């Protein structure tokens, strides 16, 4: 069996290096050229770097091109991506993978996390989603959480301390370009609750030992 | 550079077919192309090579092909477990991979998308910043475009937009947002979300001077 085990992922800050290394069993290895690709979450795949069978030639992707550098080493079944200059675009799953030829990737390892931020632990600003003011008339109103710019992952939301979980969607995390990630939450419920109903969502960012109850509150206007 | 369309469905049984459409340089001029399954949480699968091609043990209801600039994967005869993002990739194309497309193997009833459309809150504008967050709930197959505008134009800077996932009655939701200076936010009439599901695109608006 071919098997391409990735390890090296981590959290890095803008203009750092990483090296990922990559072990490679169950073929002969110094026969075929590798290749890594990578993904950022929730995003599609982007090839990143190959290398010849004996390492003579090497090709990176415009992105990664003088920033990355690929290696390999046959007798000990390894392939290394050298990451520097790293940015948060570079943000992504990164998987050791065997090129069988012309960039086919007939074989790939499980992946590795590369987050690259400036960010240390931060807990979460939370800022009211209030419903519409044209929902308010009656029916149904959406209304929700706005979770800002924390680190790391993850929070989690509660309404209500729990006792509303109908109709709740807390949605997955955005890594913002700033390094932090955000996300929303949200709830429907009936209009002519919002003048009698509180409605407070609750953030739990553990990493940060911060919790927020955000009331969220039909709007003035 | 390579181009699929985003989502494609069928029901089990059905057959479902998948363009991924390069140009002369690439698809046309090579028969490198390779198609690539993935599941959520998952790496990616070569399900074809070689155009045409199936590794061992990659079901032979799996077929590709090529016409043109264009090669085409077929799924004949979908099973649930078919379903899974698709990526076709070919030699020649500068990141190999095309633009990829989720394939749904259809479990329940297409349901059109809810779209919420949230501008900056006074607090979060208070605090300098200005995010819409636009919310899209209720829909099926858990696939959509989300494309932003200002004052009726394109607006591609600033935007984020979260895979879809599944709410708990088993519809998907997505949310995407649009973070701006309180000035940008200011300085336009309206701003617009728009969702596209299913070949059909749904779009909210907000203005700065409407109490939305
Ligand atoms: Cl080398
Ligand atoms: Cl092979
Ligand atoms: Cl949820
Ligand atoms: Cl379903
Ligand atoms: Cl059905
Ligand atoms: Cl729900
Ligand atoms: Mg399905």
């Amino acid at each position: 069996e071919v098997q391409l085990v990735e390890s090296g992922g981590g959290l890095v800050q803008p203009g750092g290096s990483l090296r990922l290394s990559c072990a490679a069993s169950g073929f002969s290895f110094s026969s075929y050229w590798m290749s890594w690709a990578r993904q950022a979450p929730g995003k599609g795949l982007e090839w990143v770097a190959n290398i010849k069978e004996d390492g003579s030639e090497k090709y990176y992707v415009d992105s990664v091109k003088g920033r990355f550098t690929i290696s390999r080493d046959n007798a000990w079944n390894s392939l290394y991506l050298q990451m520097n200059s790293l940015r948060g675009e570079d943000t992504a799953v990164y998987y050791c993978t065997r090129d069988r030829g012309w960039l086919t990737f007939d074989y790939w390892g499980q992946g590795t996390l590369v987050t690259v931020s400036s960010a240390s632990t931060k807990g979460p600003s939370v800022f009211p989603l209030a419903p519409s003011s044209k929902s308010t008339s009656g029916g149904t109103a959406a209304l929700g959480c706005l979770v800002k710019d924390y680190f790391p992952e993850p929070v989690t939301v509660s309404w209500n301390s729990g006792a509303l979980t109908s109709g709740v969607h807390t949605f997955p995390a955005v890594l913002q370009s700033s390094g932090l990630y955000s996300l929303s939450s949200v709830v429907t419920v009936p209009s002519s609750s919002l003048g009698t109903q509180t409605y407070i969502c609750n953030v739990n960012h553990k990493p940060s030992n911060t919790k927020v109850d955000k009331k969220v509150e039909p709007k003035s206007c | 550079a390579l181009t699929q369309p985003p989502s494609a469905s069928g029901s089990p049984g059905q057959s479902v077919t998948i363009s991924c459409t390069g140009t002369s340089s690439d698809v046309g001029a090579y028969n490198y192309v390779s198609w690539y399954q993935q599941h959520p949480g998952k790496a990616p699968k070569l399900m074809i090579y070689e155009v045409n091609k199936r590794p061992s043990g990659v079901p032979d209801r799996f077929s590709g092909s090529k016409s043109g600039n264009t090669a085409s994967l077929t799924v004949s005869g979908l099973q649930a477990e078919d379903e899974a993002d698709y990526y076709c990739g070919s030699f020649a194309v500068s990141s190999v991979f095309g633009t990829g497309t989720k394939v749904t193997v259809l479990g329940q009833p297409k349901a059109n998308p809810t779209v919420t459309l949230f501008p900056p809150s006074s607090e979060e504008l208070q605090a300098n910043k200005a995010t819409l967050v636009c919310l899209i709930s209720d829909f099926y197959p858990g696939a959509v475009t989300v494309a932003w505008k200002a004052d009726g134009s394109p607006v591609k800077a600033g935007v984020e937009t979260t895979k879809p996932s599944k709410q708990s009655n088993n519809k998907y939701a997505a949310s995407s947002y649009l973070s701006l200076t309180p000035e940008q936010w200011k300085s336009h009439r309206s701003y617009s979300c728009q969702v596209t599901h299913e070949g059909s695109t749904v779009e909210k608006t907000v203005a700065p001077t409407e109490c939305s």
